[PDB]
């Protein structure tokens, strides 16, 4: 419900660096993973859940 | 209207620095020794800066759709 | 709408060949080695060292267009030497450089942490 | 049972010509049209496909050495065209075998789950046995994938 | 078949029935939005 559309925070949120220094070496590339979707070996999952209710 | 998450040339991160530009200017800081006090060295990240409009405040005095 | 996806520059096409190589028939001991999905990085560095080969008469390289991903490397070699040979040596004196360096690289780390 | 082709046109009756290849008189109501197939399947003693508009010639049944234009067909009866014959306006009819040579997955929405574009979402808009093309939710692109890669995503 | 409309004015979700003409039953408003979609929606973040 932001003033900014989907893309618009999706494209800000790739662009957030991530502490990669000894995970990135582990994991495969999702192309390559056998998973069908995302998994541990192959992705790093994120959420994000916040509400405005003060003024 | 937001200001960008990383500096458009270099890549280099501008967006965690709009807040703390805007206090050290109110705390009487000339822009370029804010720029400098915040580690923007190269006149790419420094252009980021200064000259940004941080036009999402504007966005914001619109009640929005769903309470 | 006409864009190509990122991941193209990169990644070999189903049936894409890595590298291909053709003879030259201009001239005797001349190859054409065709490298798909690489760009100036391996190109440059690769014709560099074969120019250290003092075997090697000629060597270069080329992108034939910038919006393709694929680089063609030449070399021609005296009568008592091969392109391919050539060719492999090169990258092997390549990757004995960069171990080292990387060797090197640790042990600067090193000192310059410790102090 | 009976399918047949008007030949002649009059005032008062009508001259069909029926699959059979008799003659018989009726009348402007009794009469009710049918659908042309405008595709159909037949079979041949040369054992080959036939469809209409093929120039075929009747080396056997009722007419020998006759040759016409296909115009409609039935399972063992089809229609001939000509404008060299007086006899029925032009329009006989002879047998086929006689007869010799002379989107489920549409719509739904699907996660490609293998190849370079894992993990995209799209929604199907044309999908043969094999291959689908996929609306992209993120690229503005639509894509052809094998459907192999596709996996539905379920609510 | 609930088909929730959103009033311009007071923000009141509110059932509409196609042929019931639009208007917000708190404030009367005439202007509705309809609410977002419930199907998947994904981005690459590019
Ligand atoms: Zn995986
Ligand atoms: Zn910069
Ligand atoms: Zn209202």
């Amino acid at each position: 419900s932001s003033v900014l559309h989907d893309e618009f925070i999706a494209h800000r949120l790739g662009l957030i660096p991530l502490t990669s220094d000894d995970i990135v070496d582990k994991l495969q590339y999702s192309r390559d993973c056998t998973c069908e979707e995302f998994c541990p070996e192959c992705s790093v999952e994120f959420t994000l859940d916040v509400r405005c209710n003060e003024d | 209207m937001i200001i960008p998450v990383r500096c458009f040339t270099c890549g280099k991160i501008v967006g965690n620095k709009w807040e703390a530009y805007l206090g050290l200017l109110q705390a009487e800081y000339t822009e370029g020794d804010a720029l400098d006090a915040l580690g923007l060295k190269r006149y790419c990240c420094r252009r980021m800066l200064l000259a940004h409009v941080d036009l999402i405040e504007k966005l914001l005095n619109y009640a929005p759709l769903e309470k | 709408m006409n864009a190509p996806p990122a991941f193209e520059s990169f990644l070999l096409f189903e049936g894409e060949k890595k590298i291909t190589i053709n003879k030259d028939t201009k001239v005797p001991n001349a190859c054409l080695f065709t490298i798909n999905k690489e760009d100036h990085t391996l190109g440059n560095i690769i014709k560099s060292q074969l120019l250290k080969d003092p075997q090697v008469l000629f060597a270069g390289y080329k992108v034939p267009h910038p919006l393709e991903h694929k680089i063609i490397i030449r070399v021609q070699t005296t009568p008592d030497y091969s392109p391919q040979e050539a060719f492999t040596n090169a990258i092997t004196d390549l990757i004995s450089e960069l171990s080292l360096l990387e060797e090197r690289f640790r042990v600067a780390i090193k000192d310059k942490q410790e102090g | 049972q009976t399918v047949g082709v008007i030949v002649r046109l009059e005032r008062e009756t009508f001259q069909v010509l029926n699959m059979y290849g008799k003659v018989v008189t009726v009348r402007h109501q009794a009469v009710t049209r049918k659908k042309d197939n405008r595709f159909a399947v037949a079979l041949d003693s040369e054992q080959n496909n036939i469809h209409v508009k093929d120039i075929v010639k009747v080396i056997d049944g009722p007419h020998s050495g006759r040759e016409g234009e296909i115009r409609h067909l039935f399972r063992s009866f089809a229609f001939l065209h000509c404008k060299k014959l007086v006899e029925n306006g032009g329009m006989f009819v002879c047998k086929t075998r006689h007869l010799v040579l002379a989107n489920e997955l549409i719509g739904q929405t699907v996660r490609i789950s293998q190849g370079p574009y894992k993990g995209y979402i799209g929604v199907v808009k044309d999908a043969t046995e094999s291959t689908a093309r996929v609306e992209l939710h993120s690229t503005c692109q639509t894509i052809s994938v094998d459907r192999q890669r596709l996996t539905t995503v379920g609510s | 078949q609930p088909m929730i409309y959103i009033c311009g004015e007071c923000h009141t979700e509110n059932e509409i029935k196609s042929r019931d003409p639009i208007r917000c039953r708190e404030c009367g408003y005439r202007i509705m939005y309809k609410k977002r979609t419930k199907r998947l929606v994904v981005f690459d973040a590019r």
